[PDB]
RNA sequence: CACCAACUUCCUAAACUUAAAUUGGGUUAAUCUAUAACUUUAUAGAUGCAACACUGUUAGUAUGAGUAACAAGAAUUCCAAU
């Protein structure tokens, strides 16, 4: 993760990990509205 | 006139088409004079075309108000709250029908300069460029001239 | 030499609102202890001074009547006495000016 | 914990205020007459137990408000923010009066109280600081004196020059806040409850209560800090401009409990001193002061 | 001519509800046809802007300008009507919220010159307006600290966007 | 470049300056308290002090009489100078005149004004600036400092 | 008014304390000055020998006036009298912290009152233990010649036969025209000149359509720092600390001047035979005569000069 | 061994091919009248029918400019006084 200070950068890196653990990454598959079913 | 006017970004009212498409026009009002030359074309629109337009667009409520009137006027109201008013004074039937269709197709978003022809909330999939992308790392993270 | 162009209000507003042309605020204004009116620190109170001179004019007016004419100044010291006062031994041989009013408290 | 004492003491202080404020129902008008040399004969029609001498000054002009430190209600010194109680004649005292004896005492007492407030919060919460008394010293003495008893752990530590400089920094912080000197006349019982923990304060309250026919005792508050007072105090802490905590001297006969006297000097905004004059006075304020 | 400044003292607000801050009183006063230049009067009106009533009077009493006495007299009248008619409790509890000068109706006369030539002189009049607001003068202006200046600079950096692209 | 010059330029010229000053001096001797513009009163103060010195020289002095004759246009004042003012100021070596600034003139020229008088006159006392009493806060602290220094050597 | 007010030192002093304060301040000036009389007994900084290329500290003196001076050859020399009054070293900056090439010393003279001074200046002197001085000037001094701050400097620093440089502010003449400021000729008085007698002529040429920077025009003259180079020292008075300097010195009488050894190439190394750091009366190896003379000077009380 | 560069040309949509006196043609602002319309409209008939500019006319207000310039002998006990 990036940050203005080392503590801020480390804190941001913690969020980058949690996003990739809960499968909420920015490039995750888009939500599916296609189904008529 | 670009710097003398406002501008905005490309947008949709409520993510109009993501799940289902909703028509933004919700109400049309037509004011007529029963006997007035200028309202003739609007009168013919009511006789011939208003009923078909209403059936094609069942989500728009159409109000037709014949009353003593100097100029016929069309008022269009949208779901976002925008209101547009059009003078129909002495227009042919076709022009009024053509104009009425334009109101149905439009959204209430202001017609002003749009900065970009494209809007996306996910511009990147592989990561936005930053100065360290395409820079190789160094052993022990030693910056240049650092002795260690 | 005559102006080559009209001067805009934007330029003029900068000239006549420059700090150099503004009225300076004064820090030397104080209130008088005796009269309670305003004064400057280095200047005599105008209210109190106003009392003194108007009493002085009354005294000088009485002096004019006694002399009665020009070129009648005494060659001896002068003294002012108010109703209820009599010359003392030290006051002997001095011109006495008599005032109808009582001795002012501030005047001694 | 010390923070708890401030909270509980403040609560009792506020409770008494509301009780006395509620005690007076409706509005009753008292006629108070200006007896001062300036603007003579003015009569202020004030409300009983609510309006204060500062409110009377507000009617006249801002000069009265800025320059008046004390008021003479029926010949007795009154705090500018102490609510008036009955019809009377009022006169306002300033620092530059021909004989400002009463004003000098009030300024001296208030500055001593401000010394007590700084001392309490200066030390670490680990140590226990107990305020014993603020001796009444003449202004001629050259400094105002506050007596304090520190913890036995610091029984032989003496503040250095930087430590004393630190104390003045807190005092200047108090001045910048511009805190009004709140006033309460309260009966022994409540005063004892607010000061039950401090044995020194308790006995002082007993003395100052026996003195009066009733049990009324004067209480003053600066912000959270509260203290007993010998008499009227300054309206606000913004009056002080020059402030110094000169020195601390150990009272030699204090083996049972080491009492350390805190000394300092102050001057109001109205009477500022030049740089050199202030230094010379400060030096003479670093010498022991004996109450006489 | 318009005379709206005088009318402003006739506005009546509805009774305030118990749970609301007390509304400060406002008093509007003016003197219209003053034989004095508005350009000259601006400086006197400018100086007292924001000051308290007593502070404004003290400065005006020791100014040598003709307009100072005119402004002082208007200020005293405004003070009296504030307490007398507008339910202001303390005379001293007032400050100058607004003070400005305006043009009056002027008269045209002849300025004689050397060779039978003339010029059009103006006999100038001016108006003076004040609003007195109950309460202490609003706190003076506080300059930005260095940290405040730095904070604004960083916000500008953080607001940067990639321009003319997706 | 008017460095070192000890006079104001007043009136229609050097002679007019003397006559304007002489008229003020004549009024001062007669009434003992005079109002003039602050600059003119300051200009005349030096002459007022020196005139008393000539009066002290004595009645019989020829130079003093000529000086008194020139400066006092109203000739009844000359006996007053030698027999009233000079005897009064025998003890003093100087500082016979008291000059103080008065609030500016309310006459559309807003002149800076002063009051000049001879000390010891019979008129009501001027409202002079009175220094603070020793009982004030600052004075007492200084008084305490004075006592310690004096008593402790 | 809840507003700022102006104060001065006398505003709140009573008649009794008004005299006391003056005596108290005067007393402290004497105590502080006496405390600094003996520098050698107050941990003086190490004394170094003179070496070629050395520069000593200078003094600040007051300009007393002028008088005539005669030499054994009968020639008359107008001479200016410079008096050193309360000259002390105040501040030292090392070579690095001021200018890589050389170090600096600040020296002040002419004790002044403490009543109308900024607190910052008073704070500076309080730590130094001295009464305030009217003027501060900076002297470039080599490392070996550095002197501890608080050290008194005396007129015997300089010696007769030594050339010196004096710098001071020139007499201020106010706004002046081109004739007096720059010696412009002007225009003829008669023969039809219409309101042009003391005016500048043409400012420049028409081709450039502007006025060159630095063009000589009417403006304020005088009141500028100027230096006079190569003035001999004829005699020094030890009792009153008076230096006799050849010729004229910039400024008016009673004005402070800066005096330092001459920087002219001919007098490149004159400090060889002078008190190298400075002259210390505390040492008093030999008490100096009241007046020191240059050899050529004809002393008063000598026999009349006969050119035999 | 190329790239960049003009609405040149292509491309989506369209368009159908170039100083200025002069010449041909289609509309239109305003007001009145006829007949209507009835929050200011239609078809006809008319005209003192449209102004960023004539050192244009009248009025207003700026600029230069709060600039150039203008004015009362002194004190007092007071302007039909000393
Ligand atoms: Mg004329
Ligand atoms: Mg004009
Ligand atoms: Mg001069
Ligand atoms: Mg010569
Ligand atoms: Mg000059
Ligand atoms: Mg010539
Ligand atoms: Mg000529
Ligand atoms: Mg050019
Ligand atoms: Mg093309
Ligand atoms: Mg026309
Ligand atoms: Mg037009
Ligand atoms: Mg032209
Ligand atoms: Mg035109
Ligand atoms: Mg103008
Ligand atoms: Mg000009
Ligand atoms: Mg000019
Ligand atoms: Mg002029
Ligand atoms: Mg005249
Ligand atoms: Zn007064």
């Amino acid at each position: 993760g990036p940050g203005e200070t080392v503590l801020v950068a480390e804190e941001e890196a913690a969020r980058v990990a949690l996003r990739k653990l809960y499968g909420f990454t920015e490039n995750r598959r888009p939500w599916d509205y296609s189904k008529p079913k | 006139t670009g710097r003398g006017t406002s501008s905005r970004f490309l947008t949709s009212v409520l993510h109009n088409g993501l799940g289902r498409y909703v028509q933004q026009l919700q109400r049309l009002s037509l004011s007529l004079s029963r006997d007035a030359p200028s309202s003739r074309g609007a009168r013919e629109f009511v006789e011939r075309e208003v009923t078909d337009f209403a059936r094609r667009n069942p989500g728009v409520v159409v109000y037709v108000n014949p009353r003593p009137c100097a100029m016929p006027r069309i008022v269009a109201e949208y779901l976002n709250g925008a209101v547009r008013e059009e003078n129909v004074n002495s227009k042919s039937v076709e022009e009024i029908k053509s104009l009425v269709q334009k109101l149905a197709d439009q959204s209430g978003l202001d017609v002003i300069r749009i900065r970009k022809p494209f809007h996306t909330d996910n511009p990147s999939i592989q990561g936005q460029w930053h100065p360290f992308t395409n820079k190789r790392t160094a052993l022990h993270g030693l910056r240049p001239r650092e002795l260690r | 030499a005559a102006p080559k162009n009209r001067r805009t209000i934007e330029v003029n507003r900068c000239r006549r609102r420059n700090p150099q042309k503004l009225i300076k605020i004064k820090n030397n204004i104080d209130i008088c202890p005796e009269c309670g009116h305003l004064k400057q620190k280095h200047v005599l109170c105008g209210y109190c001074y106003e009392k003194v001179r108007q009493e002085t004019t009354k005294i000088r007016q009485q002096i004019g009547a006694q002399e009665g004419g020009p070129f009648r100044a005494p060659s001896v010291e002068t003294m002012v006495l108010y109703t209820g006062e009599k010359p003392s031994e030290k006051d002997q041989g001095k011109r006495i000016v008599e005032r109808n009013i009582k001795r002012p408290s501030w005047f001694t | 914990s010390p923070t708890e004492l401030t909270e509980m003491r403040n609560d009792l202080f506020n409770r008494e205020k509301s009780r006395q404020l509620s005690l007076t129902p409706r509005t009753e008008k008292i006629e108070v007459k200006h007896v001062g040399k300036t603007d003579p004969g003015t009569v202020f029609v004030m409300n009983k137990n609510i309006s204060t001498p500062y409110s009377c000054a507000m009617h006249l002009s801002e000069w009265y408000c800025s320059k008046s430190i004390l008021a003479l209600v029926d010949g007795q010194p009154w705090d500018m923010y102490k609510p008036l109680t009955k019809s009377c004649e009022i006169k306002f005292l300033t620092f530059k009066d021909p004989d400002p004896k009463e004003v000098n005492k009030a300024y001296w007492r208030s500055c001593a109280m401000m010394l007590g407030c700084v001392i309490e919060r200066a030390f670490k919460d680990d140590y226990v600081v107990s305020l014993v008394r603020a001796p009444e010293v003449p202004v001629i003495a050259g400094a105002f004196c506050y007596d304090v008893t520190l913890d036995k752990r610091l029984d032989e530590w003496m503040p250095t020059k930087e430590n004393l400089r630190s104390f003045t920094k807190d005092a200047h912080a108090l001045i910048y806040r511009d805190l009004p000197f709140e006033t309460l006349d309260v009966d022994a019982r409540v005063a004892l409850e607010i000061f039950q923990h401090n044995k020194y304060k308790v006995d002082f309250i007993e003395e100052k209560a026996s003195q009066n026919p009733e049990r009324i005792v004067k209480l003053h508050r600066i912000g959270d800090f509260i203290d007993v007072s010998e008499g009227p105090l300054i309206p606000r802490t913004s009056v002080c401009f020059q402030y110094e905590v000169s020195a601390v001297h150990n009272l030699n006969p204090s083996q049972p409990n080491l009492i350390r006297r805190f000394q300092g000097l102050s001057l109001p905004t109205h009477l500022r001193a030049q740089f050199t004059i202030w230094d010379k006075l400060v030096e003479r304020s670093r010498k022991m002061v004996t109450e006489d | 001519i318009s005379r709206k400044w005088e009318k402003k003292n006739k506005i009546v607000y509805p009774p305030q509800l118990p749970g609301e801050p007390r509304r400060p009183a406002e008093i509007y006063h003016c003197r219209r046809q003053i034989k004095y230049s508005k350009d000259k009067m601006w400086y006197l009106a400018k100086m007292i802007r924001g000051m308290s009533i007593d502070q404004a009077l003290a400065q005006l009493e020791f100014n040598d300008k003709k307009g100072a006495q005119i402004i002082k007299e208007v200020l005293l009248e405004a003070q009296d009507m504030a307490v007398r008619d507008h339910n202001v409790e303390f005379r001293s509890n007032l400050h100058i919220a607004e003070s400005t000068s305006g043009r009056g109706q002027c008269l045209k006369r002849i300025r004689y010159h050397g060779r039978g030539r003339f010029g059009i002189m103006e006999k100038v009049y001016c108006h003076y307006f004040v609003k007195l607001v109950e309460g202490p003068p609003p706190p003076p202006e506080v300059p930005k600290t260095a940290v405040d200046h730095a904070k604004d600079y960083i916000q500008q950096l953080r607001s940067r966007t990639i321009i003319h692209t997706l | 470049i008017s460095h070192g010059r000890v006079y104001r330029r007043l009136g229609l010229g050097p002679e007019s300056r003397i006559h304007l000053l002489r008229n003020l001096l004549t009024g001062l001797v007669r009434h003992e308290r005079i109002e003039a513009t602050w600059a003119r009163a300051d200009e005349m103060r030096g002459y007022a002090e020196k005139l008393i010195d000539y009066g002290k020289l004595g009645d019989t002095n020829e130079r003093a009489m000529r000086m008194a004759d020139f400066w006092l246009t109203e000739k009844d004042l000359i006996p007053k100078l030698f027999k009233v003012l000079a005897p009064r100021f025998q003890g003093q070596n100087g500082n016979y005149t008291r000059m103080l600034q008065i609030p500016n003139r309310k006459e559309q020229d807003r002149a800076k004004m002063a009051v000049i008088e001879y000390k010891g006159n019979y008129l009501p006392p001027l409202p002079l600036p009175h220094r603070d009493s020793n009982l004030t806060l600052l004075n007492q602290l200084l008084l305490g400092l004075q006592q310690d220094l004096h008593h402790n050597q | 008014l809840h507003s700022k007010s102006s104060t001065w030192w006398d505003e709140h002093l009573s008649e009794e304390n008004l005299s006391f304060v003056k005596q108290l301040v005067s007393d402290e000036n004497k105590t502080q000055l006496t405390s600094k009389l003996n520098p050698l007994k107050d941990e003086p900084w190490p004394l170094h020998p003179w070496e070629p290329g050395s520069f000593r500290v200078g003094l600040i003196a007051l300009k007393l006036g002028m008088m005539p001076l005669w030499t054994k050859d009968g020639q008359k020399h107008a001479v200016t009298l410079l008096q050193v009054q309360d000259c002390h070293v105040l501040k030292y900056t090392p070579k690095e912290d001021h200018n890589g090439k050389i170090a600096a010393l600040t020296v002040g003279g002419k004790t002044v009152s403490r009543f109308y001074k900024p607190d910052s200046r008073l704070e500076f002197y309080r730590d130094l233990g001295l009464p305030p001085k009217q003027i501060h000037k900076i002297f470039h001094v080599t490392d070996n010649a550095v002197i501890k701050p608080g050290t008194p400097l005396y007129a015997a620093h300089f010696r007769p036969g030594q050339y010196v440089d004096v710098t001071a502010k020139t007499i201020g003449k106010g706004f002046q025209g081109v004739m007096k400021r720059w010696g412009f000729k002007g225009q003829p008085a008669s023969h039809g000149q219409t309101k042009t007698h003391r005016r500048p002529g043409a400012i420049s040429t028409g081709d450039i359509a502007r006025v060159w920077p630095g063009t000589k025009m009417p403006g304020r003259m005088g009141n500028q720092n100027r230096t006079v180079y190569g003035l001999k020292v004829w005699r020094v008075n030890t009792k009153h600390n008076i230096i006799y300097v050849n010729g004229s010195v910039p400024g008016h009488k009673n004005c402070l001047v800066k005096i330092k050894d001459s920087t002219l190439p001919a007098y490149k190394d004159s400090c060889k035979n002078l008190p190298f750091p400075t002259y210390f009366p505390d040492g008093d190896e030999e008490e100096l005569p009241e007046d020191l003379f240059d050899e050529s000077v004809w002393q008063p009380s000598e026999p009349s000069i006969t050119f035999a």
